[PDB]
């Protein structure tokens, strides 16, 4: 029979899915972006076209909805699937330190591990302390003598005998104190060098342990 | 086009942010100091930043006609929906 009303509707959809319709009807009549399809007066074997646009506002899971014309038994079953996952060539087996796998050119870390190469483990808060790799807001990293590893300074090694770079900001060492008689702090028989201050053994005094108690 | 990346740490999180986002999968692309989110940008940004075309991940929504009786055609459709990107397909009505 001549079909004087073709309403295209869908059944109930989640919040996450929206559908609109353009109706290209046989009357020289077109409607755009409406919540249902609507054409008045379809002739015998004269086809009309609805364009259905479906948008998700997030990644949904496999599910289906149906579109039907009211009063007719035929049905369009619309299977919906997410298009959120990437399709990347990755390698199974460094350089996430065993605490992760690569995926699309970056490491994906296991539970209780962070950092680009999964080199750090999680604390209570870890990377927030990276301001605690700078002695103050406007200072360089670890006094230029260390690297920030997991929001904490790891000081550079030294080859110089008796020298160690230490401190929260690698700001200290065990050789830059005042000298006396050739050796730092008067040599090990008189005192010890710590962060520029000589710590004199019982018996000796002065900035470089040059004197005896008087 | 348009891409905002707050807390983007993976390719998937990037694609989820919005339809104008794409992801550079080339290891070469990043240096020690850069955050992972620099891989997530519009196509033109990544391209003139040195990402090759064949390493830019950018999955798109599409309609797939699966099975195609009388008045409503097709009977079955499959849609892959990237968030914020419409998939479109046509339904033909017919009668006698
Ligand atoms: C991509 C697609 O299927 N869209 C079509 C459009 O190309 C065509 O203009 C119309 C037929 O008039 O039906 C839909 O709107």
């Amino acid at each position: 029979k001549l079909s004087s009303r073709v309403f295209l509707d869908h059944n109930a959809l989640p919040d996450t899915l929206k559908v609109t319709y353009d109706s290209f009807c046989s009357n020289g009549v077109t409607h755009r972006n409406q919540p249902r399809g609507d054409c008045d007066g379809v002739q015998i074997n004269v086809p009309i076209t609805f364009q259905v646009k479906v948008t998700a506002t997030e990644c949904i899971q496999e599910q289906s909805f149906v579109i039907r014309a009211l009063g007719f038994t035929d049905i369009v079953t619309v299977q919906v699937l997410p298009q959120c996952e990437c399709r990347c060539r990755d390698q199974s087996r460094s350089l996430c330190h065993g605490k992760g796998f690569l995926e699309c050119g970056i490491c994906r870390c296991d539970t209780g591990y962070i950092g680009k190469n999964c080199e750090c483990q999680t604390q209570g808060r870890s990377q927030e302390l990276e301001g605690s790799c700078r002695k103050d807001n406007n200072s360089i990293i670890c006094s230029g003598l260390g690297d920030c590893v997991c929001g904490q300074c790891l000081c550079h090694t030294s080859d110089v005998p008796g020298k160690l770079i230490y401190g929260q900001y690698c700001e200290c060492d065990t050789i830059n104190c005042e000298r006396y008689n050739g050796q730092v702090c008067g040599g090990p028989g008189r005192g010890l060098c710590f962060c520029g201050k000589c710590r004199c053994h019982p018996g000796f005094e002065g900035s470089a342990c040059q004197h005896h108690h008087h | 086009q348009e891409c905002t990346k707050f807390k983007v740490s993976s390719c998937r999180e990037c694609i989820e942010s919005g339809p104008g986002c794409t992801w550079c999968q080339k290891l070469n692309f990043t240096g020690p100091g850069d955050p992972d989110s620099i891989r997530c940008d519009t196509r033109p940004q990544l391209l003139m930043r040195g990402c090759a075309a064949d390493d830019i991940m950018d999955p798109t929504s599409l309609a797939e006609t699966q099975e195609d009786q009388k008045q409503l055609s097709p009977q079955k459709v499959t849609l892959y929906l990237r968030p914020g990107q419409a998939a479109a397909f046509n339904v033909t009505f017919r009668r006698a």
